[PDB]
RNA sequence: AGAGUGUAGCUUAAAAGCACCCAACUUACACUUAGGAGAUUCAAUUGACGCUCUGA
RNA sequence: UUAAUUUAUUAAUGCAAACACCUGCAUUAAAAAUUUCGGUUCGGAGCAGAACCCAACCUCCGAGCAGUACAUGCUAAGACUUCACCAGUCAAAGCGAACCUCAAUUGAUCCAAUAACUUGACGGAACAAGUUACCCUAGGGGCGCAAUCCUAUUCUAGAGUCCAUAUCAACAAUAGGGUUUACGACCUCUGUUGGAUCAGGACAUCCCGAUGGUGCAGCCGCUAUUAAAGGUUCGUUUGUUCAACGAUUAAAGUCCUACGUGAU
RNA sequence: CCGAGCCUGGUGAUAGCUGGUUGUCCAAGAUAGAAUCUUAGUUCAACUUUAAAUUUGCCCACAGAACCAAAUCCCCUUGUAAAUUUAACUGUUAGUCCAAAGAGGAACAGCUCUUUGGACACUAGGAAAAAACCUUGUAGAGAGAGUAAAAAAUUUAACA
RNA sequence: ACCCCUAUACCUUCUGAUGAAUUAACUAGAAAUAACUUUGCAAGGAGAGCCAAAGCUAAGACCCCCGAAACCAGACGA
């Protein structure tokens, strides 16, 4: 009987070893999360597939984010075996309205406060 | 098995007596027995003779032993009763009930219409209060209208044949006995058809449900053989005697030829067995049209199985408990396949050991029966 | 299934093995006591109520018993007088307390005036209201004055020597409810002379509208320690007069414990309509005190077996017709 | 036969409440009855059912044996049918200012 | 000599309720109605007066 | 067609109608005509002496009755509804009151009467055979040899308590039955009662053997145990395992074996 | 053409039986039960879909759900968008296969028969060929680019 | 031009095998009751009736083709 399973805690719960491995810390969280899809809306849980879809993930290979809330947080691990989360930074301050426009994500996490057309 | 349920001395030397027909509970038995020993409201369908009434007398038992004999006190009603719909199946119950009370303190007795209401209300039957009453509806309603029995002291009921109970005929006289509604009630059949079940929901509160062995249309025991007949009706009794004839050698053998014949109307069967009685076979027909005396004198016979050959009318298709129960014609098939399998196992009523034959002759109206018969 | 007791099931433990070595119910006030102990519980299985709710004296007494017994012996009981006006005043000096504290809370008073908090009081207080010369008309809590009778203001009694008596009338009268009208103050009271003290308040008449039911008047006199200052002179003002008692005494009397009390039914009467027309100078009101209406049946298309009495329900009356003239 | 109305369901009075043969409803507070030995409302409010000891009438000779049969540590109990009234008696309205 | 100690017979009563008995109706018993008899062992939380048990 | 049903039609009768002929009505046939041949009686005393029950083509009194009536008040909310109405019912609050005899004397539905009220002797579906190896349309699927069965069996692996060879037996293997399948188209268009026979098995033994008691002196018996090692006849009536008849016998016991045994 | 001559009318006879039934473009839309002289059909049954009228649903967290394993149901918040009555017609119901759970038969089988989850009778790339295995989903063109699933591995008998 | 690479003939019962040599012409949805939508009038509507407690009149839209063997009358055939 196939169905939404339970999967154990341990799975959430880290290790020092593995904050150490990955580049968390158990202080200071993130602030946001993002997600991606890489596996096929197809072929699992037609419940994972609404959840896909609650997720604004309709699109694939695509970059999206949410507010990483306990949850959200749940939401996620419901979908998490097709998913992929980010960490989500911003190492300068959040956009600003006066600077709205310039912004962008590079994929190792920065959100950019200005874009602008000059190499460093 | 049967010690799991905590049977009394008395109880366990009638289990120890009713051996080797009783080694252990039946699993339906086993399904059946502690659950209404648990006290909870529910109806078991199951095999029929499977030890069935046994399982709902035996947590009875145990409950009444949790009963103060206090109300027991004259001029009141009983607090353990049964219900049948025919007289036969209540005196087979009754019969049933004094051989285990013979041992235990219990008092048991049977109320049924068409009998002497002297013996029936009588000081030791009606005023000094039993524990163990089986009663059909319309003594009961006769007695309960007349105040010559209560109803505010019952705290265990049985319903045996409940979906024959459920008929009719017999849902409201059965409605009109129902009245103290915290006893435990336990009802018992082969089968539930859902319409009737419904019915039951009309005066229910989270009951419970105890089915046995499959869950589709069990038409076809595992330990009866069955026979579909490619003949016209016109020589079918003529094939019947045929098959009275292969009885012949049922009667050759002494592997016992005990046959019970299923027969719609009482007139209809009257003339079949003045054909069968012309035809030197010994035959003797119960019916409701037959007259009481020698209907209990028939019913005492089959008992003792005296007739090999007895014609049975709509009253006495099914609940039946008949030892030897070797053959089994439908002269008439049933007009419900409900019915047709009640009959059916109505014999081989000692359970998946005794065998016996059956053999159902095939009419028009019964053609659309056939596609039953698939 | 089969719901049994969630408690303790009754008639369980007396069973035992010999239910003839039972002592039994032998007399029918046996069982009634029995069963109402058992109805003093509160019990597991709900009930209506779950929904709808020294040595020196006694051996003096003793002695008093012994000298009545010997004075009766016998041959005054074979109808002994028993006079109840000493009984009545030894009831009053000594178990008095208790009695006025289940007549508070019977009539509501501490749970209106004072918003709860009952208590006993100690201070034996009986008023006399002045009707005529002789006699005067005697109040006790719970006794019943006409407004015609309550024109003049009224003495009382309690044998004490401060104090602060107050009258209030807890049925909420003209305003809003949860407020008692004040009807007299008087404050600093030295001795039992309650002229000594000042009268804040001067007294006014009883006012029950007509049809409102009974009202409750409240007359309290409570232990003062030190005289404490107050404060509205002799005014028909309404809005002055409305005080709750529970707010003065939360904040303002502190220093200060009840000690007697005096409880009196109010209805309207001519002087009532007298002071509403002269004194408050307003037209009097009457209240009518109605039951709600019946609800009236589903009205059909057709009356089916019923009578005519169908077709005429939820309108009126008595002369309606046709068409037009 | 049985209860017409469950416990808890607003009815007007005179409204069946509960019918019986052999009296297993009693009556509790606003529930009337007549030679029917049925329980009929008394009054409109919300009915619930209470299990309270039952004493019967001293006009009741044999009822009052029993009792006495019964024993001094035994108590009856009876499930009684009580009507709460919901809707209050009658209100005083300011009729005029004469 | 030591322990337990203490409201009439009984009370996880603080001077009450169950119990006692008399009558009448009872064959008798029971109930009821009329009755009355009934106890915190004494001195300042302490001591002894009274009893049971263990000894001699 | 003797399935069922008629009988339009004849032919007879008989009865009508008219004074041998015609018409009408019944019955009977002949002949027809219409339609069927499915699927996978009731009580009191005793027997029955002290809670029930208890039996007799048991012992005695009785019963199909008779007599005596028809607050069993009024008012009044709110409900049930004969699936309409009509008819019927339940019932709160109020006014006015309390606070059948018999001993049995009977019975049931159903069909009746009766407009009805009332009066009469524990479950109640509309019905129709057999053939088509001619049906009709339409749907569903000798000669050659031994590849197979084949047996005077070799090596003996191995079972067979041991012991391959008392007996069996596999792998491969000397080979060669014309009885079985085709290959080539070689001369061509689950049966049945007795009986006969043979009988096998049981004792619950008819007799015989050995005993115990006996209302066993003895002869004859009866009962009970043990004993299947043995037998338990011949004929007559009737095909009947039974039954009647005679001569018998120590006894002429019983059944089972597909109520044994017909692939004669 | 004799198993009941031939022909014309009646005759557009009749069976629920097969098959075929004509140009385009947008919006929505695929498998549950019960009766039936019935499984080659039909009717109660559900879903829809639309038209109108009326404001919370799906995912859930605590408590709770029985005596004779996975679990499942009622179920605050979270994220996200539709849900309840009234009506009309049609249309599926004879589904296939795969992972789990049982019953039968050899515990043969592209065999049967009930519960859970998918996809599947509907695109593209790959497994050699590809109704079912993996990735991938949804519109057009460009002669750019990133990416996904992605070709089988493999060998031995030393001894004091 | 082809040889270069991809490329399981079409329509359809199916759940994944019958027909069509090829042209050119013929050949296969029409019953409006209800409801809706759009018009005209309005407590009346309409060129006698029918219906109306917002209705009544006008129009619009749903309904195949091929294919049995049968049977009866009336002829005609040796
Ligand atoms: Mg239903
Ligand atoms: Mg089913
Ligand atoms: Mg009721
Ligand atoms: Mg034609
Ligand atoms: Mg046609
Ligand atoms: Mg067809
Ligand atoms: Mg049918
Ligand atoms: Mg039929
Ligand atoms: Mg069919
Ligand atoms: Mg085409
Ligand atoms: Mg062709
Ligand atoms: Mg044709």
């Amino acid at each position: 009987k196939f169905t939404r399973s339970r999967i154990p805690e341990k799975v959430f719960q880290a290790s020092p070893e593995d904050h150490e491995k990955y580049g968390g810390d158990p202080q200071n969280p993130h602030k946001l999360h993002i997600v991606t899809r890489i596996k096929s809306t197809r072929r699992r849980p037609y419940w994972e597939k609404d959840i896909i879809k609650m997720l604004g993930l309709e699109k694939a290979h695509t970059p999206q984010v949410h507010k990483n809330i306990p949850s959200v947080n749940a939401k996620l691990k419901v979908v998490k075996h097709l998913i992929r989360i980010k960490p989500l930074k911003l190492p300068q301050g959040l956009p600003a309205e006066e600077n709205m426009s310039n912004t962008c994500l590079k994929s190792t996490g920065e959100l950019v406060v200005q874009w602008h057309l000059k190499p460093v | 098995s049967f010690a799991d349920l905590g049977l009394e001395p008395r109880v366990l030397h009638a289990l120890q007596e009713a051996a080797p027909e009783v080694v252990q509970p039946t699993t339906v038995q086993s399904s059946t027995i502690p659950s209404l020993l648990r006290g909870r409201h529910v109806v078991c369908a199951a095999e029929t003779g499977s030890g069935k009434t046994l399982s709902y007398l035996l947590p009875l038992l145990q409950r009444l032993l949790g009963q103060p004999s206090l109300d027991s006190l004259p001029i009141p009603a009983p607090r353990g009763l049964v219900l049948v719909p025919s007289r036969e199946l209540a005196q087979q119950v009754r019969a049933v009930a004094q051989p285990l009370g013979r041992s235990l303190g219990l008092l048991v007795r049977d109320l049924e219409g068409g009998h002497g209401m002297r013996r029936i209300r009588l000081q030791l039957s009606r005023q000094p209060s039993a524990d163990v009453l089986v009663a059909t509806p319309g003594a009961l309603w006769k007695a309960l209208k007349s105040r010559l029995i209560s109803l505010e002291q019952l705290s265990f009921l049985v319903l045996d044949e409940a979906d024959t109970l459920l008929d009719e005929s017999f849902l409201e006289l059965v409605d009109y006995i129902l009245f103290n509604p915290k006893a435990q009630l336990v009802l018992v059949g082969a089968t539930f058809p859902e319409g009737v079940g419904q019915l039951l929901n009309k005066v229910a509160s989270p009951d419970a449900v105890t089915t046995i062995t499959s869950s589709k249309l069990h038409c076809i025991m595992p330990h009866v053989k069955q026979t579909f007949l490619r003949l016209k009706g016109a020589d079918k009794v003529a094939e019947l005697v045929h098959i009275l004839k292969h009885r012949d050698r049922a009667e050759r053998t002494g592997p016992s030829g005990t046959v019970l014949v299923f027969c719609n109307s009482s007139s209809t069967v009257n003339w079949l067995g003045y054909i069968l009685d012309d035809h030197k076979i010994q035959h003797l027909r119960l019916q409701g049209q037959m007259p009481a005396l020698m209907r209990v004198g028939i019913f005492q016979s089959f008992q003792k199985s005296s007739r090999d050959i007895l014609l049975c009318t709509d009253i006495a298709s099914r609940g039946l408990d008949s030892t030897g129960v070797e053959l089994v014609v439908n002269y008439d098939f049933p007009p419900t396949l409900q019915d047709y399998i009640h009959r059916a196992g109505r014999v081989g009523r000692v359970g998946s050991e005794v065998p016996g034959t059956v053999i159902s002759f095939v009419t028009h109206p019964w053609d659309v029966s056939l596609v039953q018969k698939i | 299934r089969r719901t049994p007791p969630l408690g303790p099931m009754p008639n369980s433990d007396i069973d035992l093995s010999n239910l003839e070595r039972l002592e039994k119910y032998r007399s029918f006030d046996r069982y009634r006591r029995r069963a109402e102990q058992e109805a003093q519980a509160p019990h597991w299985w709900r009930t209506y109520r779950e929904y709808f709710g020294r040595t020196q004296q006694l051996l003096e007494r003793k002695q008093a018993i012994q000298e009545l017994r010997a004075n009766v012996e016998e041959r005054a009981a074979r109808t002994a007088s028993v006079p109840l006006d000493a009984v009545r005043a030894e009831w009053e000096r000594t178990c008095g307390p208790y009695h006025k504290q289940r007549l508070a809370e019977y009539y509501g008073l501490y749970r209106d005036l004072f918003h709860g908090a009952t208590f006993v009081p100690r201070v034996p207080l009986h008023v006399a209201y002045a009707v005529g010369e002789d006699d005067l008309m005697p109040v006790y809590c719970g006794n019943e004055v006409t407004p015609t009778e309550a024109a003049q203001a009224p003495e009382v009694t309690y044998e004490a020597e401060l104090w602060t008596l107050l009258l209030t009338s807890l049925d909420g009268h003209l305003l809003e409810p949860d407020a008692e009208y004040l009807h007299w103050l008087l404050t600093n009271i030295p001795g039992n002379r309650v002229a000594e003290g000042q009268v804040t308040c001067p007294y006014l008449p009883p006012f029950p509208a007509r049809g409102s039911g009974i009202h409750r008047l409240a007359f309290l006199l409570f232990k003062q320690d030190q005289p404490i200052d107050f404060s509205p002179s002799p005014c028909y003002q309404l809005a002055q007069r409305t005080f709750r008692t529970f707010d003065f005494y939360k904040k303002h009397q502190e220093t200060m414990t009840p000690a007697g009390l005096s409880f009196f039914q109010c209805r309207w009467d001519d002087s009532v309509t007298y002071i509403f027309h002269q004194l408050l100078d307003m037209r009097e009101p009457v209240f009518e005190f109605v039951r709600p209406p019946p609800y009236h049946p589903k009205q059909k298309r057709f009356p089916h077996r019923q009578p005519l009495r169908y077709l005429d329900r939820y309108r009126d009356s008595h002369e309606p017709t046709y068409g037009i003239y | 036969q049985g209860i017409k109305k469950m416990e808890g369901h607003y009815v007007h009075a005179g409204n069946i409440i509960a019918t019986q043969r052999h009296f297993r409803w009693h009556p509790g507070a606003h529930v009337g009855v007549g030679k029917n030995k049925c329980l009929y409302a008394l009054e409109e409010g919300i009915v619930r059912y209470t299990k309270e000891v039952y004493v019967p009438h001293p006009r009741n000779t044999e009822a009052v044996d029993l009792i006495t049969r019964l024993p001094k540590g035994a108590v009856l109990y009876k499930t009684f049918v009580h009507v709460v009234p919901a809707k209050p008696e009658g209100t005083f309205k300011l009729v005029a200012m004469l």
